[PDB]
Parts: C-alpha cells; structure tokens; sequence
C-alpha cells in the first residue's frame, strides 16, 4: 500500500528533505541506505539492502538539488530521481507554467510512470509544492494537469506555501498565487495550506525558540505529514487511509480547502512538567493559536473535522473528549452536516529528530479541519491583488513570456465565484 | 538531564553572556551553545580560535611611525639627484571583519548531519564483513588476494578506470569539483589515507564496480602493509591525465621563485655531469696542492675551465676540497 | 551552469573592473597565479560563472576589458591578480577618444566593435548556459560611455534573451570633473533606457561622503571607491554562486523590481560599512544591519529618498541568518515608515538568503531600491543640459562629425517624459 | 611619559594615516600608575602610595607592563632615556639597546615565465609573454662594430 | 528588561558621568578593558542596564556624550575608563558656548540637537523596553544648561511615557563660578519645570564642607566631589539590577515623591560617610546609619533642611537588614522632630530595600528628599534676576542672537510663582 510523493520548488524540495529525513529514521534507515515490512510504502526495496524512496524533487533551479545531491544523504536519493532543469522560472507563472514546462514536465511525467509502474499497490499521489514562487506554481499546475489527464481516479492530496497576509518574501506573489489557484482548484483533491508567520509564531511561542530558520519549519511540517500518514504505515486500534480524507471532509467537489493543526507542542524543558493527556491534546488541537494557517474559525464555522492519533492512545478517551468538544459552544459546526467527525488511531508513537526540538512524547493528535476561514483569507488575498492589477503592474512580464490579460480576468472571476460559494455554503 | 544552577529557565528573561548571537536553536540548547560550543558556531571561534595575521596592515611594521619625520635639503643645487621617487598608488587596504572567520559552513550541512554517532561511515551495500573483523595476518590475506588475481590484470583494470575518468569530464567549467568527488571532498583529515570498503564506497560512486579479490591485489601493490590504508595521491595520479591533475591536486605552484630554483637544478645538474667523469683525477690533484683562486688553477689544469659563473652556482654547496669533490662524485 | 560575462568600459571600468576580480578570486580562493588556495569544497562548485578552466589547474576569467588607451592597460597589469588576465581579452584600440561621445558612438567603434563583438561573441559560445551579462562603465568619459554603449546596443540585438545589467556612474554638480557631463550622461542614459535591462546608478559624492562619515579614512583614494563598490558587485551576484536557504537570481530580482519596462533606475546601498575603531564597539545583528541599510546616508546615489517614494526594494542577505528576523524586520520597516511607499502594491520588499558571508566578514546584506528619487538626479542633468542647449555650447565638437541636433532633441525628450512620469507614479 | 616631577605616567597614542581609528590626543590621563590591585571603596578614590605605583626602575626594555589590564611591551626609549639609566641606574650599555618588535611580510607569488613554443625564436617569442605590445629585440651593436 | 539611558551634556555633567560609570562598571565587574570579570552571576543578571554586549564580550555603556567644545572629548577618552564609550556616541559640536543661554539653545541648538537625537532615538530603540531617561549636566554652564534643556525639552516630545531624572548642579552665592549664573539658571529652571519629571539638584559648596568635615580630606579636589555625585546616582538605580526584599523602580520612587506636578524638586544624601581615620572606630548599624541621613549636615543641598519642611521622602537601603528595625527607625524620626514634616499626609517617607551592598561596604543608604527648603535657592537666584535685570547688564549678549526680553520676564514669571507654592504649604 505504497503513496508516491513529489516536491516542486525550492519549498517543496527543502520539505521533503525534513520529511524523507524524519522517514528514514522512523524506520530504522541509515542516511547509508539500509538498516544497522512497514518501510514498503515508502522505502522499496532493491536488491539486497536498500531501500530506494518513491520520489521525486523536481526544480528549475539546480543549486538545491545539487546542494541535496552532495550533501549527507548522497547514497539514498539516486540521481535520477531529482529533476533538475537549468534555470530557474524566477517568481514568473507564465515563465513557469508555459516555456520552462514544456521540456521539464515530460520528463517528469515519463519518470513517475515507471515509478508508479514498478509499484503496485499504489494509493495516491502527495504533492508538497509552493504557489508563490514561479517555479512551483507554474511548473506545479501543469504537472497536476498531465497528472490528472493521465490517471485522474487516482487520488491527489495537495499541501501549499500559500502567501502570508501581512508578511511576504515577494513581491509578484498574489499574481503567482491566484493563477495557480485557478488550476489547483479543480485538479487537486483535498488541499491543505501551509503559511509561514503561522508557523513562525507558533514556534515563537511554543517552543520558545527566540530567532528560528526554515528548517524548524519544515521539521514540524514533516512531523504533520507523518502524523497523518502513520495509518497508512502502521498498524492501530482504528485507521484511515487517504482514500477516506476526502470521502470524510469533501462534501463538494470544489469545497476542499483544510486547516492543519498540530499538539503537543512542547519542547523538552515543558514536557517534564507538563500531564500529557489525549484531553488538553484535544483542546489544544482546537485553539487558533496552534493552526497552520493564519486564520480565525471563530469568524467560520467548522464543516468537518479529522483526528488523527499516534501513540498510548485508549480509544474511550479520545471518544470523550470529542464528545466534550462537541458540547463546548465555544466552536460551532454547520447545519449542513450535524456529526461531523472522523477519528483514526495508531499505536506507534512519534518519533524524535535528534537536532530537533519536541521532546520524545507519549501521544500526539493531529487535526485536519474544513471551514469557512478559507474564503475568508482568498479574499483577503483577493484585495490586494486587485490593488496591484489595477496599475497593470508587472503585467508586462507575463505578456511577454506569451500570456494575455485574459488569464488574469479568468482567475479574478474564478476566486469572486468561489468568494461567492463559500459565503453561501456558510450558511 | 541539565539540572545544575547553571542552566537557566526557559522563561528566563535575565541576561546570558552572547544569546543574541544563537538561533534556531531552543534556549537551553543554546545555553549549551555558549558554554561548551561546537565547532560550527560562531561562539567557538571568538574565543578559541588563532589570530590570522595580515601583516601589511600593521601599523608597526612600519618604522617611520616611531619618530617624527626631519626636514632635510630641499635646494635645487645641493642636490645629487633631479628624479623625486614616484608616489606608488596606495593599496586598497579596509579591513572589514576579523580574518578568522572561515564563512563555508552551509545551512543544509549543519542542519543535516549524519544523525548519530555510527551513521557517518557510510558502508557500501556490497562488503564483506570478515574484512572488518580484523582477521588475523591481513598481509597474508594481501598476498593471497594478489597470487590469485596476477600482476597483469591490475594493469588492465587501472587502465580502464583510467579510461572512465578520461570519460566522465567531457566539457564543464565545473569538471574539477567532480574529480575532486572521487575521494578529496568526502573527506576530513587530510592525510590521505583510504579504508578499504571506503574506498570501495568511493569507487562505486563513480562507477569502477571493483570486487573485493580485485580490490585487495590494489592493495597489495599500493600498501604492503598491515595498515589497510591507501595514499591515493599516488593512484590517481595514474587515473588522471597529467593536465588535469593538477585540478584534482587544487594547488601547484607557478612562482617565479620556484623556476629559479629549477633552473638552478638544471645549471648544478649540467655541471655535475661537466666534471663527473673527470672527478677521479681532480681529488689527486687537489690534495697535491685550498683557495678559490688555487682551485681555478687545479680545475684548468685537469681540463675543465671553471669561471666566475661557475663559482656562483657553486657558491651554495660548498663553503674542502674532500666534500667538493665527493659531491662531485 | 548559469553563465555570466563581464564587460569593463573605460579608465573607470577598468580599475573597478580590477578590484571586482580581486574580490572574486578572494571569495573563491584563488591567488594572483591562477590556482586554487582554499579550504573548503565549497568554492569549487560554483567558478564556472566567473572562470574558465584553461590548463593545469589555471582559472582564467570571462571578462573583457575594453578602452582606448594603454595607459590603463598597464594599470591593469601593474597590480595584483593583474597576470591572470587572457591577453586575448585586452581589446584595446590605440588613438583614444577624449570626453566625446561622437567619437565614442560613430567613429572608434566601427573598428574597434567588431573585434569586442568578436571576443564577446566566442566568450558567449564558449560557455552553454548563459545568465546574462553585467556591465561597468562610465557616462562622462568618452571611450568607456559611448563604446561601451554602442556594445550594449549590439548585444541586445544580437541576444535578447539574456539579462543584462549596468553599473554606470553618474557625475554630481559638487564632484564635476569634466565639462561635458551632460552632452554624454544624455546620450548616454537615451540609449540604455532602450537598450538596457535594468541599471544600477553609482556616484563619488555619497560615496565620498560614505567613506568621510561612516568609514572615518582620512585620505581614501579611488581604490577604496573600487573596493565598496567591488563589494556591491559581489554582494548582487552571490546567489549564483553560494548555495542559501532562499536564492534569488538576476532575474528573480529583476521581475521583483521592475514593474515597468522603463522604470529600471535604482538606488544601492551596502552594510555593514563602520571604522575599524568602531568595529569592535557595535553588534552584528539584524536589526543592526537594516537600520544602516535604510538610511539615507547609506545609498551609493546622490538622492535622498525622504524627497521621494519607493517603488520597489530588494534586500540580498549573506551569512547563517535567522529568517524570522529577517521578514519581521522587513516588515517592521515597511509599516513604521508608511508614509515612505507606494500605495497601490502591497509587500514592496524582496529578500533572499544566501548561506556564505564574504570573507572575512559574518554577515552581511546588499540592497537596492527602485525609488522614483531618481528624477531629481535626471532633472538636475536635465536643467543642466538645456542650460548649455539653449544656446548651443561646445556643439560642434559633436555636430561635425556625424551627430545633428534631433539627437538631442530626442535625448531631452526622452528624459523629460521619463521625469514626468516618474512624478507621476510619485 | 614618566614624569620625574611627579612619578607620574601619561600614555599618548599616536596616530597613522588613513587610520580606522577617530583622532583621540591622549590614552591615558597624567596619573600615576597603580602596578596594583587594590581593594576599592565606593567613597573614597584610592590613595595610592609611591610604593605601591611603578617606578622608573621598573620598565627594562623587554618587560611587560600591565597598564590597567592591558600588557604594553615597551620595546625602545630615546636617547635622554638611557643616558639617564646609564647615569642613575647602573645600566649598561646592552640593555638600553632597542628590540625590534617588526614582523615580517610575504610577497605575492608572481607567476614565472611560461617555458617557449618551441615556433619561433626564443628572443623572439619572449617579448609576446613580457609585453601586451610585442616589441623587437635588441641587441649589442657595441660589440657587433667592434 | 527595562533599560537605562545615560546623557553627559555640558563640562560639568561630562565629568561627573565619567566618575559615574567607573563606580558602575566596577559593581558589575566589567574592567577598564571592556571585559567582565565579575565573580557571581548576580551581577550579569541585570548587565543589559547600563551596557550592551557587542563581539567578543566587549561590553559597551549605552550612554551619549554631548558637548560642543573639544577639550572635554579628550578628558573624558582619556582617563580611566575611557576605553568603552562608543567612539560613535560622541556626538560633539565644533564652536563652545561660553556661558551665553541662548548661544546653547538658538544658535547652535538648530544644527546639533537632531545631530544628538539621532543617537539617543537609535538607542532607544537599540534596547527593548526603555525604563526612562537620565540627564547629567550643569545650569550655570552654556552648553549644560542650553544644550542640556534643550535636549531636555525635545526628548520629552518625542517619549512622553518615559521617565525623567536630572542631575543638575545648582549655582551657591559665596562660590560664584561664573557672572551670568541667575541668568543661565533661571532660564533653565523655566524649562525644567514642564518636562523634567524629577530633579535632583546638586552643589558645591555643600559638597565641600561633606569633603571636609565628614570625610577629612584636605586636597577635595574634582576627583573626590565627582565621586560622591557618582555614588548617589547608582543608588537611585539600585533596585533595578538587584534583588531585594522591598525593590523600588524608578516610578515607584516618583509617585510616592511628587504629589503636585510641580512640587519635584528633590535634594539627596548618602551614608555612611567616614575618614578612613575614624573607619574602624564606628559601628555600623541601622540605628547608626539613620541618623546620619536625617542629619542636616549630610545633604548634598546648601539648603538647611530645617528652614522648611519635608513634604515627603525616600530612603532606599541596601545590603542585609531587618525590615522591622528600618520601619521603626523611620518611624521615630517621623514622630520625635514631628514638627518637621507636614501634616496632611501620613507615611512621609517610603522605604526601601535592596539585597546587594555596594562594593567596598557593607551596609548602605541614600536619601531622597523633597522638602519645602529647596525654596531658599530658588530665591536666592530669582532676586539676583531682578538686581541685573533692574539694570539690563549682560543683556545684549542673550539678546544678541534671537532671544528677547519677554521670554526674560516669564522666567522671573515662571520662578516666583514656584517658590509661592512651596511657600504655600509650609
Ligand atoms: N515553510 C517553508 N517555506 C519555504 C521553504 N522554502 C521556500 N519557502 C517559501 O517559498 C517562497 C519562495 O518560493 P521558492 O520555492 O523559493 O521559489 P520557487 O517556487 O522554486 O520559484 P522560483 O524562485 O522562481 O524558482 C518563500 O516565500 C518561502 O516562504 C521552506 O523550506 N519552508
Ligand atoms: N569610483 C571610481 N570612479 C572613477 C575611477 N576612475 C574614474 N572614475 C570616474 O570616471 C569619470 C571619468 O571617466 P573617464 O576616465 O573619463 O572614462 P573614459 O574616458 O571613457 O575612459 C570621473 O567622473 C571619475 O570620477 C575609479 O577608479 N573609481
Ligand atoms: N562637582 C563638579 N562640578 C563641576 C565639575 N566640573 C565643572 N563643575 C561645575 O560646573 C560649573 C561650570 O560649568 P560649565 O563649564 O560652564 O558648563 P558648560 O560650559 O556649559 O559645559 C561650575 O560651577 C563648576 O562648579 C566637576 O568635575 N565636578
Ligand atoms: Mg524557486
């Protein structure tokens, strides 16, 4: 029951490397290769002692890729499995989505098929990318396409480094952004957002690390994704596979937009002091002070919501505390659907980064949440977008790359109509 | 755990000596961080690290700063010579930072270390193991390995990895960071010296696919020794072109200074051969004499003419006549 | 991989020219004999954009210096890392023009062009890849301006598709050396706002002024000019040659900058720049480094952006940094000093992050702001242009060569619509 | 300065050229040194005795003198100095003489000559590698007419 | 956390801040070398008070020099403890003042104050949480006293929720330093008044007899005087860098001292003062150390404090005590002399303790007070006013460079009515 992953952009290739690097040593995977059957959806098996990820970074860029090529994992990622163009896209959809693709994006294609050839119980595709640079984005939404002209039945399962609201590291970013969004929407299955002054202050305040990087970024981001796909990897009292996300948190086939939450928290210095319980997990798994995304759910309103559990987890507990959530009005859900729940546990425990920050935990509650703060921030990105266009700002740019004001009056009208619908389905 | 008074709260808004230089870091790691460092932090190379010395920048190195210049003559007449020494352009010299900051300590490659203490060996898939059960006589394990293999076959198989090197650097500006991938950059104390499944690792890297009866008659022939370590610099040497080893090498020197000794090689050479065979009779004639000006006579006499030029290039082996012509010898 | 190829135009292009390789074969630890000297394999990685592999381990650069003088060519082989120069790569005329334009647009260039586009042409095929090209010259010297320029026409017709940028200095009314500053800057400035990809305007007031203040020599000679502005060079060009956690290459930093095709002027700035007296009292931190960097008495023009408004900024980070500083910094000053941007674009300020400070130093970033405060420096060139147009001075220096008036006619046009609409966008 | 007068010290930092360093006349004020230190009270600035402060015995040429922390090594003195020394401490002649505190530079390497193509000549071919202009070479007409 | 700016305006407060952060650096035990050599870690706890680490644990006092004639930028550099002032915080004028009000506050006040607030404002924002101001300068002076209160006056413009604390010298009638004092004095006065939040003034001629009588000394020389000042301003900031059983901040002092707006003109005193002759003869315990704070003799004031009254006071300890014998100390000598502190307030005088004594001690004090008998310098200056302004002597010169007679009138306007309401309550 294997899932094939690919990064795009210097994001995406950055992510898997934090996330790879938590795999291998989750399952017991010198950085050699091999060790000193839960592996065989991630690590295949070659020969005789490797084990060979079914990966793909792909960028435009190749410092990174090389950067990932010679650095300490130089025997685990073979070097055929890291596309690497020879100049980047550089913040530009169109540069991305039109001129660099049309030789990038083949070769990726006819790479995957044979992985997912040589598999054979494949369940999905994971695709960790980021809108807001041209490499990604362009690059990402045409690969999804040919993706999804492929196979299309397969599932997609879409994690984005959206632009934070107040603090960005563009300038052409609402512009990448929007034209990304207008392919992300129908071609990706469920898609979960990934902002970075959310995380930045989460780490700020939890962890209590005074000046972070990325890489405490990217190291809690892999620990959302191996705390979502531990049903897949492990045996529990109750688990999920991806199949069952969308089925229990897409009511729509254009309402699939989910906010990530994360507990515990908590690093070494509080985690002696501090009752782990699956109660305080479950509330703290609720607070908008421990979410992904810069949002409020308190200006929305839940529509379904997803539990994952790792570790000693009794499933009486995790029943109760749902149960008191439930029944706490400080949160309410939607009429559209009254029980709107969906638990999975697993019995393996995290594990622990050394050069990391959490503390080696008992338990761990990971939740994946659908609402109306989505269309609450794809306005927000909206205003300011149009501010920019307004001016024909660095329209000149794409035009020349070949494109047209067209694309731009589509995505506008595409984001107004999901405004539209994602207002209405609030109520 | 860290329990001591010394290791603060994690609350802790009271002062600590150097927190403003940690990062990404949690704080009582980076309590860690300032007392007891790492290598890689910039609190270590503040206080244990060695001055570099940039000479030319000192003040004091200069010896007209010590006292205050005096006037001398100034008239056109009493004068000795009428050309006043040009004013050299100044050198662009601004210091900017301490010197000891040695900058390449790349992100990825503190972030990703080799996680544990026995991960960075970096085995091969194929090895054999009774190798590194230090098993006893390695020698004789050398000594077979090569009787079975025969001294003709190594010639082959250096040729043809001589052949995949020719092969792999086509056309780059980037061809010597990849002959430098061969052992050089995987690589900390540069004393070169190579583990036999390292050098395997290494060897399959680019693409040799030695086995291991192969691998020890390399090793019988570069290392006759118990120690299982190689000196690749003499291997690769064969490997390589001679024009593009010197990439791999990363520095040889060009300098003027170096040709002059070369030539002065080539000046003592010739002239060794000049008196070699007329060495025999000039000791008797010598010690049937000692002067410079008695040895131009000796010299001319037994038939060799021996100059000014020839006493300059002579002048930095001797000063005895003994030696003199025992060297010559 | 990512090719770049340096172009060095007159007296000043050569000596910056001079100082810019110096750094770079400091930063890539190689000597004044062509052979690596470094520790780390780092550096290896990352020469192909500067250098050519000749023979035995001899790194030779991509660079053309080009003048009409020999003087300056002795100049250039006189110091340091002077003999590590391609003498292939010394095209050089023999008469020299002189502060004329005319003889720097029509008369040199049609026998001494072809042979730049000769050298140039099999520089750009030697290499596979290219980045772009960078350019440093001068706008009031004749033989460095016009030649240079007609190059720049050349190359853009010939190659569209690379990047292009242009180091150029522009004279100040305070600092005027020669007399025809405004018949050459003009004409200079008509042509790169067609030809040129985006551009960096230098000077040697605030320069001066810089190294007075801030950097407290009593005596700085030009060198030290060449190496602030040697360090501008690498500071802009370090993406492509380190690894980091966010690159940002030429042209990442050109579509962040330039909303408008003819709005491609920006102001640069660099730090940390204290005395050595003073080194050993202050920090090295973020927030250090970004209240110099904002200053108005940090940027390398003679323009004040207190009187103006920004249009764009880029800020290019060298050395382990700590991201959430740097966007909250970012942040910080793009909200307490509102008043000072543009309104209609949101998040005004790219940065990026490379992973190896230059030698020597720990930290250390680049910026450089496309604010619309240049106009007044054209307008200041401009008053002074129709000063000596309206009635005609030193002209027939020009006319009788091969120029006619229309050119100027076209020159103040073009610069009096790009002012305009520089207070437009104001 | 060591004031006779008053046994007193007064350090003056000179200045270079083009020097990173702001122009400050004086380093240390004109009192005399401590050579100690003394338990300090927050009243009273310490009293300190002749004995307790340095004399002018005690500088050597060679020592160190522990100014305030900072370790001076003096390292010469002028003419009137060891004439004095000579005349009141009994010194001779050797001791007053100066050490040098001058550490060397390296020059740069230089790259040699290349070796010739073996195509023309070698005073010929020489002057291409010299010089960027090629020049003729010269050559001894004075022995040539003689 | 809360952070202590510094300022040395004028002659007067230029020397006195030298003597300051010697007896400051000494009790957190860094050297005159910028190194730390303290022994305990309670006294790196509080190190961001008064210095900021820079590289190399180089600690730098975040304190601004700020003058406008060159001869005190030397005798400050100079002496010991000269080696840490940040060569960029001496911010300095070029002419001197000389005595003239307005030369200090007109003429050179337009082109150097926003050359000292750009340090200052930097620094505030140099350090994270401001805990207020402290100015030390002259008010007989003219570069004290204009560029001083000039300082004084914008500072308070731009923080207004900051605190404010004035060491100010105050002229005396036997040792009359200067000719124009009640000038220069009152025209400060009447700018202290509406932006100085707190002012402990000092003298002279009462700190000679302190010199003299108490401490024996025969040679009091600048040295000695300077020490005393230094001593007093680390006892107010005592509570903020180290424990204690009952701390007292800055504004804690503040609101139980100040209980009308204008009625904050404070006198100081310190304890325990004796010959090292007499030292070891004498016990030392509160008993003993109370009674020679209520001394009138041991004021820092040449107003007998018993020419009036205390309105309130403050008394801040230090070093292990019992609170019990403080309390009832200062509450019998609230009781016995009852005819000395005012009637309509209860609790006259607020105490408080530290836990760490000063360095060559162990048990201290410093007294705090706000009594009714600092009216009688006021006085003494306000009259000299009117004897030269009957006469308009001196005048052209203040008149001379923009000043007029009316701002003259307020000034006698401003002082009369503070010494009525002083009066008022007596
Ligand atoms: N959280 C997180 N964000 C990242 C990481 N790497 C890059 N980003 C985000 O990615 C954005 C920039 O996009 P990039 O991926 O660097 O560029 P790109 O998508 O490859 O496109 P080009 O730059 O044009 O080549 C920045 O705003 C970062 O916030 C990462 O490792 N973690
Ligand atoms: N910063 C800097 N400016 C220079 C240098 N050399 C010349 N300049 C400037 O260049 C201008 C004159 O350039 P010029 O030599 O006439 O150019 P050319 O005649 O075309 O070769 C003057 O304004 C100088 O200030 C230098 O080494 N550094
Ligand atoms: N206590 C004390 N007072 C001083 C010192 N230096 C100067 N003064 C006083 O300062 C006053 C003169 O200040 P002045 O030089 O005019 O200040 P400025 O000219 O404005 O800088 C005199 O009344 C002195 O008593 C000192 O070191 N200690
Ligand atoms: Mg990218």
């Amino acid at each position: 029951r294997e899932v094939i992953s690919i990064h795009i952009g210097q994001a995406g290739i950055q992510v898997g490397n934090a996330c790879w690097e938590l795999y291998c040593l989750e399952h017991g995977i010198q950085p050699d290769g091999q060790m000193p059957d839960a592996f065989n959806t991630f690590f295949s098996e070659t020969g005789a002692g490797k084990h060979v990820p079914r990966c793909i970074f792909l960028d435009l860029e190749p410092t990174v890729v090389d950067e990932v090529r010679t650095g300490t994992y130089r025997q685990l990622f073979h070097p055929e499995q890291l596309i690497s163009g020879k100049e980047d896209a550089a913040n530009n959809f169109a540069r991305g989505h039109y001129t660099i693709g049309k030789e990038i994006v083949d070769l990726a294609l006819d790479r995957i098929r044979k992985l997912a050839d040589n598999c054979t119980g494949l369940q999905g595709f994971l695709v960790f990318n980021a809108v807001g640079g041209g490499t990604g984005s362009g690059l990402g939404s045409l690969l999804l396409e040919r993706l999804s002209v492929d196979y299309g039945k397969k599932s997609k399962l879409g994690f984005t480094v959206y632009p934070s609201p107040q603090v960005s590291t563009a300038v052409v970013e609402p512009y990448n952004s929007v034209l990304s969004t207008h392919s992300l929407l129908e071609h990706t299955d469920v898609a979960v957002m990934l902002d970075n002054e959310a995380i930045y202050d989460i780490c700020r305040r939890s962890l209590d690390i005074e000046r972070p990087t990325y890489t405490n970024l990217n190291r809690l981001i892999a620990q959302v994704i191996s705390s979502l796909t531990a049903s897949l990897r492990f045996d529990g009292a109750l688990n999920v596979d991806i199949t069952e996300f969308q089925t229990n948190l897409v009511p729509y086939p254009r309402i699939h937009f989910m906010l990530s939450s994360y507990a515990p928290i908590i690093s070494a210095e509080k985690a002696y002091h501090e009752q782990l319980s699956v109660a305080e997990i479950t509330n703290a798994a609720f607070e908008p002070a421990s979410m992904m995304v810069k949002c409020d759910p308190r200006h929305g309103k839940y529509m379904a919501c997803c539990l994952m559990y790792r570790g000693d987890v009794v499933p009486k507990d995790v029943n109760a505390s749902v149960a008191t959530i439930k029944t706490k009005r400080t949160i309410q859900f939607v009429d559209w659907c009254p029980t709107g729940f969906k638990c999975g546990i697993n019995y393996q425990p995290p594990t622990v980064v050394p050069g990391g920050d959490l503390a080696k935990v008992q338990r761990a509650v990971c939740m994946i949440s659908n609402s109306t703060a989505i269309g609450e921030i794809f306005s927000r990105l909206d205003h300011k977008f149009d501010l920019m266009y307004a001016k024909r700002a660095f329209v000149h740019w794409y035009v020349g790359e070949g494109m047209e004001e067209g694309e731009f009056s589509e995505a506008r009208e595409d984001l107004a109509a999901l405004e539209k619908d994602f207002e209405e389905v609030g109520a | 755990p860290f329990t001591e008074p010394e290791w603060k709260i994690p609350g802790y808004t009271g002062y600590v000596q150097g927190l403003q230089e940690t990062y990404k870091k949690t704080p009582v790691m980076a309590q860690l961080e300032t007392k007891d460092p790492s290598p890689e932090s910039f609190i270590y190379t503040r206080t244990q690290t060695a001055p570099k010395p940039s000479p030319v920048r000192d003040p004091c190195n200069n010896p007209e700063n010590f006292k205050k210049p005096q006037p001398g003559n100034l008239w056109p007449a009493l004068q000795e010579t009428a050309i006043q020494a040009s004013f050299k352009p100044p050198t662009s010299n601004i210091a900017l930072g301490d010197e000891r900051i040695i900058p390449f300590r790349t992100s990825y490659g503190v972030d990703f270390k080799a996680p544990f203490n026995g991960t960075e060996q970096l085995r091969s898939p194929n090895r054999n193991e009774d190798l590194v059960k230090t098993t006893s006589s390695l020698t004789n394990i050398y000594k077979s390995s090569f009787n079975r293999v025969g001294e003709k076959r190594l010639q082959k198989m250096i040729s043809t990895m001589r052949e995949r090197m020719e092969a792999k650097l086509g056309n780059s500006n980037n061809n010597a960071f990849r002959m430098r991938k061969l052992f050089k950059m995987y690589d900390n104390d540069g004393s070169g010296r190579v583990h036999f499944e390292d050098f395997r690792n290494m060897a399959e890297t680019f693409g040799m696919q030695l086995d291991d009866d192969s691998l020890m008659a390399l090793y019988f022939v570069y290392d006759p020794e118990g120690s299982g370590y190689l000196e690749y610099e003499a291997l690769v040497a064969q490997l390589m072109s001679p024009s593009d080893f010197a990439f791999y090498k990363g520095y040889v020197d060009y300098s003027q200074d170096k040709a002059d000794e070369a030539r002065r090689v080539e000046l003592l050479s010739q002239l060794k051969k000049k008196i070699g065979p007329v060495a025999g009779d000039l000791e008797r004639l010598l010690k049937a004499f000692v002067s410079r000006h008695d040895l131009v006579a000796g010299c001319a006499s037994v038939g060799v003419v021996l100059g000014d030029k020839d006493f300059e290039t002579l002048a930095p082996v001797m000063t005895d006549y003994a030696a003199f012509c025992a060297v010559f010898n | 991989m990512r090719e770049i190829v340096h172009i060095q135009g007159g007296q000043c292009g050569n000596q910056i020219g001079a100082k810019f390789w110096e750094v770079v074969s400091d930063e890539h630890g190689i000597d004044p004999t062509g052979t690596y000297h470094g520790d780390s394999d780092l550096q290896l990685e990352r020469i192909n954009v500067y250098f050519n592999e000749a023979t035995g381990g001899r790194y030779v650069p991509r660079a053309i210096l080009m003048d009409l003088e020999p003087g300056t060519m002795d100049s250039v082989r006189s110091g340091p890392y002077g003999q590590i120069f391609r003498p292939d790569n010394f095209v050089f005329g023999q008469t020299g023009a002189g502060n004329n334009w005319a003889k720097g647009h029509y008369t040199e260039g049609a026998e001494l062009i072809d042979s730049v586009l000769d050298v140039v042409r099999k520089e750009a095929e030697s290499c596979d890849c290219l980045q772009g090209f960078q350019v440093c010259h001068s706008l009031g010297g004749g033989t460095g301006s016009g030649m240079g320029t007609l190059l720049i026409s050349k190359i853009r017709e010939e190659y569209p598709d690379r990047m292009m940028l242009t180091f150029s200095v522009v004279p100040s009314p305070k600092v005027s050396d020669t007399v025809v500053e405004p018949y050459n800057a003009t004409l200079s400035v008509h042509q790169l706002v067609e030809n040129a990809d985006e551009c960096m305007v230098l000077d040697n007031e605030a320069l001066y002024d810089i190294c007075f203040r801030t950097l407290k020599l009593t005596t700085p000679t030009f060198g030290d000019l060449n190496h602030l502005i040697s360090a501008v060079m690498s500071g802009i060009t370090c993406c492509l040659r380190f690894p980091g956690q966010l690159n940002a290459d030429l042209r990442k930093l050109a579509v962040n900058l330039i909303p408008f095709p003819r709005l491609h002027f920006f102001m640069v700035g660099f730090t940390p720049l204290t005395s050595r007296g003073s080194q050993q009292y202050r920090a090295l931190t973020v927030p250090e480094l970004t209240q110099q960097m904002w200053d108005a008495k940090n940027m390398m023009c003679a323009a004040d952006p207190r009187h103006g408004r920004y249009l764009t900024a880029s800020a290019l980070f060298r050395g382990r940094m700590s991201t959430k500083e740097v966007d909250e910094q970012m942040l910080n000053v793009q909200n307490k000093n509102s008043s000072y941007f543009v309104e209609w674009i949101p998040n005004n300020v790219k940065s990026s992050v490379c992973d190896i400070p230059p030698k020597g130093l720990k930290m250390s970033a680049t910026f450089i702001g496309n604010s619309t405060a240049i106009q007044e420096m054209f307008k200041r060139v401009s008053e002074q242009f129709t000063a000596m147009f309206r009635r005609k001075a030193f002209l027939h220096w020009y006319t009788g060569e091969g120029m006619d008036e229309m050119e100027f006619t076209e020159a103040e046009s073009n610069m009096n619509d790009l002012v305009s609409e520089y207070q437009q966008y104001q | 300065h060591y004031y006779l007068e008053d046994d007193s010290v007064e350090v003056l930092e000179i200045n270079e050229n083009n020097s990173g360093r702001d122009p400050f006349p004086v380093f240390l004020k004109r009192g005399p040194l401590p050579k100690v230190a003394v338990k300090t009270n927050t009243t009273l600035n310490p009293k300190f005795r002749k004995d307790q402060c340095y004399n002018a015995g005690d500088f050597r040429l060679g020592l160190f003198i522990n100014v305030l922390g900072r370790d001076f090594y003096l390292h010469d003195a002028d003419t009137f100095t060891k004439q004095w020394y000579k005349d009141n401490l009994g010194y001779t002649d050797e001791e007053m003489s100066p050490v040098d505190v001058k550490e060397p530079i390296l020059p740069k390497p230089r790259a040699a000559v290349p070796p010739f193509n073996g195509y023309g000549t070698i005073e010929d071919s020489l002057q291409n590698c010299l010089s960027l202009v090629p020049k003729p070479p010269k050559r001894d007409l004075h022995k040539l007419m003689n």
